[PDB]
């Protein structure tokens, strides 16, 4: 969806870092919290937090 | 006085034959040639000499009939860089996509030649990698993810004739190919049993040869 | 003719340095700053002392692969396997024990990226590939099976192109290598990478006369130099 | 990996439910290296 | 309502200090130099986020015990298993997010040497002890049975004189207790001496109109300071 995905089908390899910004839609009032978490090739995604 | 001729770069710096390709009258109309400067049954050893290698190169197209006759074709060389896809057919778009770099030339005219840079992710080309790709796991049961390292892609050679009705001529296309600027790394020892795989240093123990001759006794000559 | 006194952290080792000193590539281990195109100190350098392979008077060789020596072994292997990138630098130390009365040189030699190859066979069928317990054989090592071509087509007679040193129990009973962190790039999976492949070749056999204790054993003392890693994962 | 670190508090007349929109960029020291062309089609 | 930014090592939290500052004993987590009669600072001090336990209108209480929280989850765990001596400070933060719409006052106190008792039972007997898994319950706590008497013939009453903090979703949405090791001894077992027990206590109850969410969390977050240890024992 991206227009950086779409610019790198128009190259091959890809390096650097990248910014992932998540903004929420909810009411003032609705609280809460959720945990983000970043994990690296080897291992695989946790089963539990 | 000087040790020049003894440079790596006076060591390797000889167009050599690598690529030998046939297009006869009666297949399809093209041929796919995997760049490796193997070929010219020589330049292994002369490589793997060394481990870590560095270096662009110059690639020369000559084309004529089997006979040797010179005649009024147009040629189409092509470079497919490594990830680009590769022709299909002799009329997928892999011929006009135009990213992949096109040489246009007629026989009349003298061998095109053109030099590709070093094209690997990597500081420099391998020819040893001891371990498994990036990231090796199990549930292997295939037998050929080992001393393979990629990142010595160095893309390949089409070639047409030009479509659409195929030629009349029966051509075969010589492709000379030289290194340029090259650097080596940490040296290693020079081969001495004979080939059997490529990419691969595989030998038969059962039948191991001295290195060099031999003599009857140490006493004698 | 010296005292033996070495350690560090924990580990502590008995050696000596009457005879050759160093050999090591050219360079000493070191870190990177730059952009790529944890460094454990307190822990990582230890003196890791593998176990004394024997040596009878027919063995063939031995061969290590790091850094897959010390990946299923050790705190080391631990920050190992929850990493991805790795860089390191090794300091290498081989030390085989024999009285006067044995004999018999051996070549001690590092060989970055040992490729090994084994033998075509088995029925008539073309090919076969070594397993991964021969090409990670591990702490315990493995005997080669074909020393002239060093299972790889590789001649002996031109491994001192390599870092080496010559043990000659007649003159030095010690052989220190050191040994940097070699690759095309500045990082790269320990896992499935193992770089430079440490061997044990024996030119001159073990020799003794009869009832002398046949069996002279070859004490491998190792140590990581200059650590480096990076990502991390969670604990199992 | 993204994960309901806790309930959902919602007063009284907030939504139970809500969403939440994911933004994404590179990063200054970004590169691509090979020109290449995709996938389009263009007829008649 | 400041903004929110808080972040170390790793790991990442959100939290403010506009209102509840912060409450210490009276001292701040220390070392020690003295004759006891390794200091690790890149990858302990990372915020521990514990599970958020639920909070209805009929809970009763929960209560962690340190260091057990930790002693079977985390890298922490792993240089607490194979450490026999301890000794650590905690930056204990308190968290519970809800509406305006609720109420319902918490007590945040941290009682050291927790040693609890529980209602002799069973069918007719007449001795019986606390099982390990309410001496220690671990991450996910224990709500206990009889808030009122602590599960000591202990009253809630006058808990204040511990280090506390309420939290009153009225006024206060945040807690934060910084606690530092306290023993008779400067070291002790991680593992056979649970030190403080931190219990989160409602006095006022969770309550609210229809159609709320009848479930407000209380996300625990923690963190270890001025940990040291010293001698340390092998890993498997």
């Amino acid at each position: 969806s991206t227009l950086l995905g779409q610019l790198c089908g128009y190259y091959t390899q890809w390096s650097g870092s990248l910014e992932v910004t998540f903004m929420f839609t909810g009411s003032f009032m609705a609280t809460g919290k959720m945990l983000i978490a970043y994990t690296p090739p080897g291992g695989p995604l946790p089963k539990d937090r | 006085h000087s040790t020049a001729e003894t440079t790596l770069d006076s060591f390797f710096s000889r167009a050599g034959l690598v690529g030998e390709i046939d297009l006869p009258l009666e297949p399809n109309g093209y041929a796919n040639w995997d760049i490796d400067i193997t070929g010219y049954a020589q330049m292994r050893r002369k490589v793997e000499l060394f481990t870590y290698m560095r270096f662009d190169a110059e690639f020369t197209f000559v084309a004529c009939t089997p006979t040797g006759e010179v005649v009024p074709q147009l040629l189409q060389y092509m470079f497919v860089p490594p990830g680009a896809p590769k022709p299909d057919s002799r009329e997928s778009l892999a011929w006009q996509t135009a990213t992949n770099p096109s040489v246009f030339v007629k026989l009349s005219d003298p061998p095109a030649q053109v030099s590709v840079p070093f094209m690997s992710p990597a500081s420099a080309y391998q020819w040893f990698y001891d371990g498994y790709p990036t990231f090796g796991e199990h549930k292997q049961e295939k037998d050929l993810e080992y001393g393979a390292c990629p990142n010595n892609m160095m893309g390949t050679f089409s070639v047409r004739t030009v479509g659409t009705s195929k030629s009349k001529y029966p051509l075969v296309v010589r492709i000379y190919m030289r290194m340029k600027h090259v650097r080596a790394w940490i040296p290693r020892p020079m081969r001495n049993q004979n080939y059997l795989f490529k990419a691969n240093p595989n030998y038969a123990g059962n039948s191991i040869k001295p290195t060099g001759a031999s003599r009857t006794a140490i006493t004698t000559l | 003719d010296r005292v033996a006194q070495l350690t560090i952290g924990n580990s502590t080792i008995t050696t000596q340095e009457a005879a050759n000193i160093i050999v090591g590539y050219g360079e000493w281990p070191s870190y990177c700053s730059d952009s790529d195109a944890t460094r454990p100190d307190v822990s990582v350098n230890r003196f890791y002392t593998l176990d004394t392979k024997l040596w009878e008077k027919s063995s063939k060789g031995w061969y290590w692969k790091f850094p897959d020596v010390l990946t299923e072994t050790g705190v080391f292997g631990q920050n190992a396997q929850f990493h991805y990138l790795y860089r390191s630098g090794f300091c290498i130390h081989v030390q085989c024990n024999a009285s006067k009365f044995h004999q018999g040189a051996l070549l001690v030699a590092v060989l970055p990226e040992y490729v090994i190859g084994t033998v075509a066979g088995g029925t008539g069928t073309e090919d076969s590939h070594p397993p991964y317990k021969q090409t990670q054989p591990g702490a315990d090592g493995f005997e080669l099976q074909h020393p002239y071509v060093l299972d790889a087509g590789i001649p002996i007679s031109q491994l001192t192109v390599c870092p080496h040193q010559w043990i000659n129990l007649r003159t030095n009973n010690c052989a220190t290598i050191i040994v940097p962190y070699i690759n095309a790039l500045p990082f790269d999976s320990a896992l499935n990478h193992c770089n430079f492949g440490l061997l044990v070749v024996p030119i001159s056999p073990l020799d003794y006369d009869q009832g002398a204790t046949p069996v002279i054993p070859i004490t491998i003392t190792l140590a990581p130099m200059c650590s480096e890693f990076a990502g991390l994962r969670q604990a199992v | 990996s993204i994960w309901y670190q806790t309930n959902y508090v919602v007063p009284i007349g907030a939504p139970n439910t809500a969403y939440i929109i994911a933004l994404a960029a590179a990063q200054k020291n970004f590169t691509m290296q090979l020109c290449k062309d995709a996938s389009d089609i263009l007829q008649t």
